[PDB]
């Protein structure tokens, strides 16, 4: 019906310096820590969480999305489609510890921009504001897609997020980053080579791969090159649609593009759903550990 | 500490790059044998870059356990593009492996 509200709250008195060091924390550790998962690092799963708590939204009455940041609670955190995502929080957490004051809503989508930023990818602005909400705000499990789908049933899904399609393609070339579990999600594989460095591999490789459709022991079908990599039935929409084609193309061909692209919608990912003042910050740029010669 | 660790480690940071074995392609990057005990911009057949053979020094040990913490700080105006290990662990695990690997 007639929406919520939710109106950012900067973490009282905190200052974009203050940020910059929850940052760090997040960027120092990512280097300690690189061994997990065959040192692909935390990285991916990080862009990923930042995504599955945001991923919630339903601009019909402005429920879920990285406002409240409910992940923190036994039903979203418990959700069958978050599974993967608790290493990802365990890693969070202790930083957590080290900075208190911050929501655990901005610490997941703060998550997701240092992974981006510190795997060579492009900037993403950042506004600090989510305030964290009771428990009784945790959306049901199930707002996330499924991944056996067509360009259709994609198209749709981003709809409820007021994503366009370059925006939705945008967003997608984020799977050149990590890849899939068996034990997670019944999908097993990576999308590509370089699987903790950011750049638009996944659109080539959607390209000029040799994709074969195959059956796994989950017993999910999945596109699969003889170059070890794999491709979601819905990452095979973007070119079996020539809407969704036109774009992968264009971000084939020109990576300065597509990362232009994805900073816009992947902070607007992150900010649907949150009320933005005056008496508010704009959106800062941290700087990576490189720049601080960290 | 492992080749095994070690071996890890250059399938997913570097083997995206480079070959080992002599008779090894050099893809965006040259051959690694003959590494442990052999000068800079060394692989014959690689279009290296003056800065490069130029670092003129002896590929060993701890050499790598530093170049593998900042290649450019270590060399100026390179090619390999790859930010370094920072760790001395994992480092370590990868100057192993090597040792193996791009000799016998
Ligand atoms: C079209 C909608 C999407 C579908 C159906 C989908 C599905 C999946 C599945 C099933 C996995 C593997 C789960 C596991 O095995 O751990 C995965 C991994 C991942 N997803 Fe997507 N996803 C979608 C959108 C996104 C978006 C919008 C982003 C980024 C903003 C994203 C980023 C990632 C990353 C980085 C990984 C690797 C995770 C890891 O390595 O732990 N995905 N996705
Ligand atoms: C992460 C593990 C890696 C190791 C241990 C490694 C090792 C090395 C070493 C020792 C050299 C100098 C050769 C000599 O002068 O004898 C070199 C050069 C080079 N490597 Fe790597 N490398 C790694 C990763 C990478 C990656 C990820 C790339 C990606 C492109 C890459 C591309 C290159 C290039 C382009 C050069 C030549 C620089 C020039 O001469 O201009 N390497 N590598």
């Amino acid at each position: 019906t007639t929406p919520l509200v939710h109106v950012a709250s900067v973490e009282k008195g905190r200052s974009y310096e203050d940020f910059q060091k929850v940052y760090n924390a997040i960027a120092l550790k990512l280097r300690e820590d690189d061994e997990y998962d065959n040192y692909i690092g935390y990285g991916p799963v990080l862009v990923r969480l930042a995504w599955h708590i945001s991923g919630t939204w339903d601009k019909h009455d402005n429920t879920g999305g990285s406002y409240g940041g409910t992940y923190r609670f036994k039903k979203e955190f418990n959700d069958p489609s978050n599974a993967g995502l608790q290493n990802g929080f365990k890693f969070l957490e202790p930083i957590h510890k080290e900075f208190p004051w911050i929501s655990s809503g901005d610490l997941f989508s703060l998550g997701g921009v240092t992974a981006v930023q510190e795997m060579q990818g492009p900037k993403i602005p950042w506004r600090c504001g989510r305030v964290d909400t009771p428990e009784d705000t945790t959306p049901d499990n199930g707002r996330l897609p499924d991944a056996d789908k067509d360009a259709g049933y994609v198209r749709t899904f981003f709809q409820r997020l007021n994503m366009n399609d370059r925006e939705v393609v945008a967003l997608m070339g984020a799977h050149a980053l990590g890849k899939t579990h068996l034990k997670n999600s019944g999908y097993e594989g990576p999308w590509g080579a370089a699987n903790n460095v950011f750049t638009n591999e996944f659109y080539l490789n959607l390209l000029n791969e040799d994709w074969k459709l195959e059956k796994n022991d989950a017993n999910n079908e999945q596109w699969d090159s003889k170059s070890g990599y794999m491709m979601l039935p819905t990452d095979y929409s973007l070119i079996q649609d020539p809407k969704y084609l036109s774009i992968v193309k264009e971000y084939a061909n020109d990576q300065d593009k597509f990362f232009k692209d994805f900073s816009k919608a992947f902070e607007k990912l992150l900010e649907n759903g949150i009320t933005f003042p005056k008496d508010a910050p704009s959106p800062f740029i941290f700087k990576t550990l490189e720049e601080q010669g960290l | 500490g492992d080749v095994e660790k070690g071996k890890k480690i250059f399938v997913q940071k570097c083997a995206q790059c480079h070959t080992v074995e002599k008779g090894g392609k050099h893809k965006t990057g040259p051959n690694l044998h003959g590494l442990f005990g052999r000068k800079t911009g060394q692989a014959p057949g690689f279009t290296y870059t003056d800065a490069n053979k130029n670092k003129g020094i002896t590929w060993k040990e701890e050499t790598l356990m530093e170049y593998l913490e900042n290649p450019k700080k270590y060399i100026p105006g390179t090619k390999m593009i790859f930010a370094g290990i920072k760790k001395k662990t994992e480092r370590e695990d990868l100057i192993a492996y090597l040792k193996k690997a791009t000799n016998e």
